[PDB]
């Protein structure tokens, strides 16, 4: 029953840490001026943040060949078996597919 | 060049407490025997029955054989 | 066109390594007899119960008493 | 050998589960002493509600997650 | 006892992660020719006293422009994931007995990079905005360089868990038999954690500082507290998980000091790495994973499958 | 329209994992597993539009295994014959 | 439903801890073999663990003098030998293998 | 890309096979879970601002689609706890099943969708393919079914035959004309269905021709009613007669096979004694036919040919195999009453 | 028993205008993407609670399209709104 | 720590959604989910079933999420407000919950009302585990791994998948 004895100790050394420090001096009586002088050395910066593509695809690009690295995973389990050709003919499949999956996105990745 | 030598006594011992302190944690709640492990639902169901078995409660205590004759 | 195959070797040394140890882990399962030893191991690792069938005539083998002549021979391993 | 104990465990468990219920009440518009909630006869292994009744204190909760959650 | 036990870790720890903050620029001082902190000590092992409490006395400022509760839970993290990340970790006798815990990793090593994509954001615009978005883009791209090569060797060994890992590596320091991949567990655990080759993350030179810009000198104890909570861990790890040690039911105490005397000497790595090599700017930098890091590392796990299965090797586990 | 090759020739597609009772590779049963081989034994050379009005009764427990619908009310009813009378004597048990 | 009685039940149950029950616990089976193989096919065969009890009490029988056995004639390294693997995590059986001839010294040999 | 193009164009038909070869209910889940994965790019491939606003709102319309069909697997995986396929052992899994599919096939709710998707697709190649999707699902229906509350389907079918017959009338776009009516062909195959199942399948195909063949003659150029009047006296006049050849065989009249599925429904529907369905819906189809008559009212009254409009040249699309259609559209009344026992 | 009930509530979690509606798209977008969990998990006691040891794989097979598939429907809008930049459900261009 | 720690998770988990189930300005959509995504993990990794909850946090919560956090910087919603921002969230919030809560008021606030929400008894989980057993890597869920007899369901995952990147290498 000791895990979450394990956890909300960690936590709560932690979720103390913050206020004894950002908070503690935060009502100090200094100066603390409101001027907008504040957001560094890039003054103003008004604008959306624009639609770019490489920055995305390279989240896509990950999302799939993660997938069947959930499908690949038992593998060490399933060493132990009765008949193990159904395992190294399909066990080797996978793989392919993953590998193959590069090859042709390969032509165009563009700058990653 | 011996400098160095001291910084490194402060990291080093600083490491050498977390391993002394659950290793004799264990071994002295227990009263000298490792922490039993429970993986496999088999393994586990020897203790909760050698708890019923032992003195009152606990999995620590092992009768023995001349327990019962 | 070995003058190609060493002309990527001077360019792209790299995927070449993973071809090379691509094939060569497909082809040698089917090659040392080593394997098939690996499934007997693996098929007789007692992780059920062994349950006593009924003994009326035959009985082909496998008296009571365990140690008695029984059954094969699985002590090939332990020598080995 | 290690069986032979349980199933002895457990039918000992019901009786007292039972015996201990019949002595409640026995109420007019109650239940007949031990009844079966099927039509059908054989052993079937009991729910865990059936071996510890409403009794739910302590070394239930080390029964059913005993296991889960630590040696 | 046991909440005793659990506090007596947490507590010790906050000193290495604290002292190596000295030895960081004494071994990195020797390298450039010099001494280290030296007048404050005598020998300077008093330095780090003096350092905690000058930040916290030191006020916490916030942008005016910034989102205050999303600018708390993202930090009330970099101290979580970083000290919760320990607690099954066999040295030799772990505080939690985890199954198939060796996994559980990877849970903590996953949830991690979902607070830097917090902070960054929830400050403002551009050095901590697109800056602490394309440090996300190479944190997730040096897991599957990971997964994989963690998931190669646990055919050489067996199962999930680690007590089993201790078994294995009896006679055999693990590192012979693999040493091509031990190489790449390598260079990730410093391309992910943000270290010195691949260093791009926190700014230096890309950019001013990255995603440390806008915190104080309140919080951002916490975050250089944090981002070395994780270093000391993974080395602290693949010394599990390589050069094992020798179990001893006997001494145990033996046990940890030969550890320590290894996983520290280790560390020592990424010190003696940052005094050496330049940057890779940002193309280079996972443009040279997919093509040159990933292949092999498939490659390989097409070959751990069958070497066991081609010797009748296969290892004593479910 | 449903062609059924898998009969035809020869590979199994599914047809494995469909019931509650086939393998379960190291042969290790379900809870109600017992009531199923029961349960198909009865309707097969039917046509199953008179088992619905045929069989219905190794159906019904085999329901009745799965959900434990009935014996969990039966037994939420013991509640009322001990637990309103806790004040009213027979404390029932004696510990142990 | 039909359950039997309070009886046939308080019998005597081995009482062993864990440890010293798989101290032996090898030579024990492979040489009884009597009921017990025999007991599996009064359940196996025919379920409903309620029908067969008898042997129930022939199996746990034939353990009682077997520790009731082992008493008599040596428990001095048996004792001992126990103690290792009860030293503890697992209870391997490769860390007891210097002691397991001393324990099997004259069993094998003497009864 | 001209490779790939056959791949993806493949890989539908084999998502369709794994639906209708299956025992399982996971595969029929897995089944048509790849077409609304690998139909999607065929709808783009000119990369326009409807298409990309089109299948977008196809996709979450299938998205849900299925994924309440996986609410309605998993119930009686409680109950009985058998997969495969057969009746729903449980009401609240069919009227999920049934009612939550008729979202694929739109019926007469749930489609706000089929004129959304059909209209301003930029390509009409096809277009075509919007016949398989009602060949999926169907194939999970004559399964089933012996499981209905069948006082749904039913009134899903006559809400629809009335639904999508109005919804033309007001309608220009002939891709439009065509995605109405489309509607209605699925309200006489599925108020059969608890009755005798097959004699449907009978209009599925029949329904499988006719709608084929009009398409493949839309293409030349044809896109609006009213370039279809710039077509007899620009492209050739005997297209013309093609296109009043079948038009008017589609809503049917006896002499041609369009009557052929009517004809054999009400075999079955009365001998059942319900006489009082099948006129109202034996009387709607009738205003279903004021369409195509007023269709038909363009193309052979030579109205105000285009303007100066000289295609001296030849053609050079694929016609494939409409130069067989209408004979097997039209002709086939005079040979069979093989439907009934032939596919059964 | 009483989880059964949560979660299914739960998977309500359909509701259907905040499943197309209204604008942020990846509002609605996202319910779905978490409209799983509730057919995972649901499937995953039934499936355990009950020894199956079979379809115990299903679970994994749940999520391994949820997410690839999902993920597709995604893409798209980035197509909406990078010729935008709002994405706003309310453009409705293609009528009918 | 008493027998209620799992129906005391899945009514946070269920309050776990509502969260994002209404209209949450969809940079909070996430913190309704990895909440909702960690408890339901949790719930999951008692009842025995270990790998198969100790996934999601690899695979979806920790893995997938991040995608669809690492956008909505591409479809970057305008700093208007946000979340508090317009005032029409809160109205539609409460009804959602208090709708559990007064059904969970008296769902069983006394011996039984009434019929429907009465035949689920509560408090030891009766049902929740049954007698004892053997061990294979657990029991359950431990042997979740047949490259044995599952094939076709594999190959059509495995072949299903591969199409994936070629739609997506297009429309991209
Ligand atoms: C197809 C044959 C496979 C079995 C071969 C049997 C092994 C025996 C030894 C083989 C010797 C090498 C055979 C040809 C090597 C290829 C030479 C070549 O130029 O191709 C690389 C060509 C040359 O491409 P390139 O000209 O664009 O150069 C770029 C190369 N990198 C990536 C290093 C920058 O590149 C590829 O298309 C490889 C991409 C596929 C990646 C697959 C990784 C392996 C996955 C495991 C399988
Ligand atoms: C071949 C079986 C394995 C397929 C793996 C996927 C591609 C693996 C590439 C391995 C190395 C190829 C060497 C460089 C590419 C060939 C360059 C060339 O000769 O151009 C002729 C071209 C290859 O062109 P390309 O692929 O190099 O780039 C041109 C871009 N397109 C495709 C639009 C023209 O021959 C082909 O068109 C065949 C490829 C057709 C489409 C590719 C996907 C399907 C692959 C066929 C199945
Ligand atoms: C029957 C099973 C389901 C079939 C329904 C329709 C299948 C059509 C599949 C391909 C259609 C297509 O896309 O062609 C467009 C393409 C044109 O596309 P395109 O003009 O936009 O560009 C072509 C691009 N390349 C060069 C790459 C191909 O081909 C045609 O022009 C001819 C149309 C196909 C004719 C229809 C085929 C069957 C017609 C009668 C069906 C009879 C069924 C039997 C009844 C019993
Ligand atoms: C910001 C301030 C506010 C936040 C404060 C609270 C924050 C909490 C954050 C939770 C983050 C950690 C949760 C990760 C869960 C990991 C659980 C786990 O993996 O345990 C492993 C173990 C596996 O069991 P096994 O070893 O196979 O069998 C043992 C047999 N004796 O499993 C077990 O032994 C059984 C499991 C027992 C534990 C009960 C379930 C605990 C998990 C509940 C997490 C709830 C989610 C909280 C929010 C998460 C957001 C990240
Ligand atoms: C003798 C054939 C007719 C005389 C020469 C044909 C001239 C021609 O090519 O016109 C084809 C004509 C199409 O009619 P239309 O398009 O309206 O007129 C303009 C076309 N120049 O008419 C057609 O031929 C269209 C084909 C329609 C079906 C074939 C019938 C053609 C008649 C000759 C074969 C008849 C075979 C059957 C005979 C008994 C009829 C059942
Ligand atoms: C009524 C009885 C029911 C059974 C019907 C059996 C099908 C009849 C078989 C003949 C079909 C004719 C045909 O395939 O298309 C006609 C034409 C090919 O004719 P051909 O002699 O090859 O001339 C080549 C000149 N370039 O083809 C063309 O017009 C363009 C070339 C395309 C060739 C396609 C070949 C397809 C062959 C099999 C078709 C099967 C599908 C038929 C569709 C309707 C089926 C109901």
């Amino acid at each position: 029953m000791n895990l979450m004895l394990a956890l909300l100790t960690n936590f709560t050394l932690a979720t103390l840490l913050v206020i004894i420090a950002f908070w503690l001096p935060q009502l100090n009586v200094y100066s603390e001026k409101t001027s907008p002088y504040e957001c560094g050395f890039d003054p103003m910066g008004s604008a959306r943040l624009p639609f770019s593509m490489k920055f995305f695809l390279v989240a896509i690009t990950f999302l799939l060949f993660d997938l069947e690295i959930a499908l690949l995973l038992p593998l060490p389990w399933a060493s132990q078996t009765a008949n193990l050709n159904t395992m190294l003919t399909m066990a080797l499949f996978l793989i392919i597919l993953l590998a193959v999956s590069l090859a042709y996105e390969w032509t165009q990745k563009g700058l990653e | 060049w011996f400098e160095v030598l001291p910084g490194i006594a402060v990291m080093g011992v600083c490491l050498f407490i977390p391993g002394m302190a659950t290793a004799r944690i264990h071994r002295f709640s227990n009263g000298g025997k490792e922490k039993r492990v429970a993986h496999y639902p088999y393994q586990w169901y020897l203790m909760e029955r050698d708890r019923r078995v032992s003195g009152v409660n606990r999995s620590y205590v092992s009768k023995g054989l001349e327990n019962i004759d | 066109v070995a003058a190609f195959l060493k002309n990527v070797w001077a360019k792209e040394p790299v995927l070449v390594a993973s071809f090379a140890i691509a094939g060569l882990a497909v082809i040698l399962p089917t090659l040392s007899p080593y394997t098939k030893y690996s499934l007997m191991i693996n098929r007789a690792t007692p992780y059920n119960y062994p349950v006593p069938l009924r003994d009326d005539g035959n009985m082909p083998d496998v008296p009571s008493h365990p140690q008695d002549p029984q059954g094969p021979s699985l002590e090939w391993l332990k020598r080995l | 050998l290690l069986q032979a104990e349980k199933d002895r465990r457990v039918l000992q468990m019901l009786r007292e589960n039972l015996e201990e219920e019949a002595t409640v009440m026995k109420d007019v518009p109650g239940w007949k002493v031990g009844e079966s909630v099927f039509h059908t006869t054989r052993w079937v292994t009991p729910m865990m509600g059936e071996l510890y009744g409403l009794r739910a204190s302590e070394e239930v909760l080390s029964a059913t997650y005993g296991f889960i959650w630590y040696t | 006892m046991f909440m005793i036990n659990i506090l007596m870790l947490i507590i010790p720890i906050l000193l290495a992660v604290a002292f190596l903050t000295l030895v960081e620029r004494k071994v990195l001082g020797y390298m450039q020719l010099r001494k280290g902190p030296n007048v404050v000590g005598p020998y300077g092992l008093l330095q780090p006293i003096a350092d905690a409490i000058k930040l916290f006395i030191k006020e916490p400022l916030r942008p005016a422009t910034s989102s205050a509760s999303m600018f708390i839970l993202a930090p009330i993290m970099a101290l979580g994931l970083a000290l919760t990340m320990w607690i099954p970790l066999p040295m030799p006798y772990p505080l939690i007995n985890m199954n198939l815990g060796v996994l559980f990793m990877l849970a903590m090593s996953s949830l991690a990079v979902y607070s830097i994509l917090w902070s960054g954001w929830a400050s403002n615009s551009k050095y901590a905005l697109i800056g602490a978005l394309r440090a996300v883009a190479q944190t997730i791209s040096y897991e599957v360089t990971l997964a994989i090569i963690l998931l190669s060797v646990l055919l050489m060994s067996g199962s999930f868990t680690l007590s089993t890992l201790i078994t294995t590596q009896e006679q055999m320091w693990l590192i012979l038999p693999a040493w091509p991949l031990a190489m790449m567990w390598f260079i990730s655990t410093l391309a992910e954690t943000n270290r010195a080759p691949f260093d791009l993350t926190e700014g230096e030179s890309e950019l001013v500082s990255g995603f440390n810009v806008e915190y104080a000198a309140g919080p951002f104890a916490l975050f250089f507290m944090a981002e070395y909570a994780n270093i000391i861990m993974m080395n602290i790890f693949t010394a599990i998980l390589f050069l094992g040690t020798s179990h001893n039911p006997h001494m145990p105490e033996l046990y940890t000091i030969n550890f320590t005397i290894k996983s520290l000497l280790l560390t020592m790595s990424f010190l003696w790495i940052r005094a050496s090599y330049p940057r890779f700017r940002y193309d280079q930098l996972m443009h040279l994973l997919w093509k040159n890091f990933l292949p092999l590392t498939l490659a390989l796990c097409m070959w751990h499958v069958s070497l066991p299965i081609l010797t009748s090797g296969i290892p004593p586990q479910t | 329209p449903f062609f059924d090759v898998q009969k035809r020739l020869g590979v199994d597609l599914d047809r494995w994992m469909t019931i509650q009772s086939a393998e379960q590779p190291h042969k290790i049963p379900s809870r109600c597993h017992a009531f199923e081989k029961e349960w198909i034994e009865c309707a097969h050379g039917i046509g199953s539009i008179r088992a619905e009005k045929e069989c219905k009764i190794e159906f019904e427990d085999f329901r009745e295994c799965l959900l434990r619908q009935k014996t969990m009310k039966r037994l939420h009813a013991i509640r009322r014959q001990r637990e309103k009378l806790i004040k009213e004597g027979k404390y029932t048990p004696p510990p142990h | 439903v039909e359950l039997p009685s309070l009886e046939d039940l308080k019998v005597q149950e081995v009482k062993v801890s864990s440890s010293v029950l798989k101290a032996a616990a090898h030579h024990y089976g492979a040489q009884c073999d009597k009921p017990n193989k025999e007991f599996m096919l009064c359940r196996w065969e025919e379920k409903d663990p309620r029908r067969c009890l008898e042997e129930g009490k022939l199996v746990n029988q034939c353990a009682l003098e077997f520790f009731r056995q082992i008493k008599r004639h040596c428990a001095e390294p048996f004792t001992e030998y126990w103690t290792c693997i009860d030293y503890s995590g697992l209870q391997l059986f490769r860390r007891c293998r210097k002691q397991q001839a001393q324990f099997d010294e004259c069993v094998l040999d003497k009864l | 890309n001209p490779i790939i193009f056959i791949i993806i164009l493949l890989t539908i038909m084999l998502g369709t096979i794994i639906v209708m070869i299956s025992s399982h209910w996971l595969l029929v889940w897995i089944g048509f879970e790849m077409n609304m994965l690998a139909i999607i790019p065929i709808m783009m491939k000119n990369h326009n601002p409807r298409a990309t606003e089109a299948s977008t709102k196809y996709f979450l319309t299938q998205s849900t689609a299925s994924m309440l069909l996986m609410m309605a697997v998993i119930i009686n995986l409680m109950f009985s706890g058998q997969w495969t396929v057969m009746k729903l052992f449980n009401p609240m899994a069919s009227m999920l099943m049934t009612m939550a599919l008729a979202m694929k096939l739109g019926m007469a709710p749930f489609h706000f969708w089929v004129p959304e998707v059909t209209q301003g697709i930029p390509l009409s190649s096809g277009l075509i393919l919007l016949t398989w999707q009602k060949l999926a699902p169907m194939s999970v229906l004559y399964q089933i079914f012996p499981s209905i509350n069948l006082n749904l389907i039913l009134t899903l079918s006559v809400l629809s035959i009335l639904i999508g017959g109005w919804g033309g009338l007001n309608q220009t776009q002939l891709r439009k004309i065509m995605a109405y009516s489309s509607i209605a062909h699925m309200g006489w195959m599925t108020a059969v269905l608890p009755y005798n199942p097959t004699m449907t399948l009978l209009n599925l195909i029949i329904y499988i021709i006719m709608t084929s063949t009009m398409f493949t003659m839309f293409m030349a150029n044809s896109t609006t009613t009213t370039l279809s009047l710039s077509h007899t006296w620009n492209k050739t006049p005997i297209m013309t007669v093609l296109i009043l050849a079948t038009l008017l065989s589609m809503g049917g009249l006896p002499p041609l096979s369009g009557f052929m599925p009517k004809w054999m429904i009400i075999q079955e529907m009365t001998k059942n004694n319900s006489i009082i369905l099948p006129t109202f819906m034996a009387i709607t189809a009738l205003l279903n036919l004021y369409f195509y008559m007023r269709l038909t009212y363009s193309t052979t009254l030579t109205m105000f040919p285009s303007t100066n409009n000289m295609k001296m040249k030849w053609q050079f699309p694929l016609m494939k195999k409409m130069t067989f259609l209408p004979t097997m559209v039209v002709l086939s009344t005079m040979m069979l009453p093989l439907t009934p026992m032939l596919s059964v | 028993s009483m989880v059964y009930m949560n979660i299914m509530m739960a998977f309500t979690v359909s509701l259907v205008g905040l499943l197309m509606y209204r604008s942020h798209l990846m509002s609605s977008l996202l319910c779905l993407e978490g409209m799983m969990l509730s057919l995972f998990v649901m499937a995953a006691l039934t499936i355990l609670n009950s020894h199956f040891t079979l379809a115990s794989m299903m679970p994994i097979i749940l999520l391994v399209f949820a997410a690839c598939e999902a993920a597709l429907g995604l893409s798209l809008l980035v197509m909406v709104s990078n010729t935008y930049g709002t994405d706003y459900v309310q453009n409705l261009n293609l009528l009918q | 720590m008493m027998l209620y720690i799992v129906f005391i998770l899945s009514v946070i988990f269920v309050m776990g959604f509502v969260g994002f189930s209404s209209k949450p300005s969809p940079i909070y959509g996430g913190l309704g989910l990895i909440v909702s995504g960690g408890v339901g993990c949790g719930i999951v990794l008692n009842f025995g079933g270990s790998f198969l909850g100790l996934m999601v946090f690899l695979i979806y919560l920790g893995g997938m999420m991040v995608v669809f956090g690492y956008t909505t910087a591409m479809a970057t919603e305008q700093y208007p407000e946000i979340w508090l921002s317009n005032k029409a969230v809160l109205g539609a919030f409460v009804t959602g919950l208090l709708m559990e809560f007064f059904m969970v008021y008296y769902v069983l606030k006394d011996k039984e009302v009434e019929v429907v929400f009465e035949f689920n008894g509560l408090g030891d989980w009766v049902i929740y585990d049954t007698g004892d057993s053997g061990f294979f890597s657990e029991e359950a869920m431990g042997i979740a791994a047949l490259y044995s007899y599952g094939t076709w369901l594999v190959i059509v995952t495995g072949w299903s998948l591969l199409i994936g990147v070629v739609v997506i290498m297009e429309i991209t």
